[PDB]
């Protein structure tokens, strides 16, 4: 019930290739001391940002 | 803490060094804060999750 985390891309400034991709670490909510009841509020705002990035 | 001695007797004295020992300032350091071997654990009852 957890969305996956979008992989952002790396730009190489010299020859303007890019340079592979990861995933968005450094953006992550830390969501591991959370009841049931915050964590489908964190969920879902997971599942907004990932709406608008499929948009 | 004797300045000067020579063998017995013509030695000079003068006082030590005043060293303060108390508290830190605001208590720190009486609490770990930031030791991730031991922490705080403010929670609810039936401890799932800090």
């Amino acid at each position: 019930d957890a969305p996956v985390t979008p992989y952002i891309w790396q730009y190489q400034p010299q020859t303007g290739k890019a340079a592979g991709a990861r995933q968005n670490y450094g953006a992550v909510i830390n969501w591991l001391s959370a009841d049931n009841n915050m964590f489908h509020r964190v969920q879902t705002v997971n599942r907004a940002r990932n709406l608008i990035d499929e948009i | 803490h004797f300045a000067d001695f020579v063998d017995d007797r013509r030695a000079t004295a003068a006082g030590n060094r005043p060293n303060y020992i108390g508290f830190r300032d605001n208590f720190i350091g009486m609490m770990y804060y930031n030791s991730g071997s031991n922490t705080g654990s403010f929670s609810s009852q039936t401890q799932q999750l800090n």
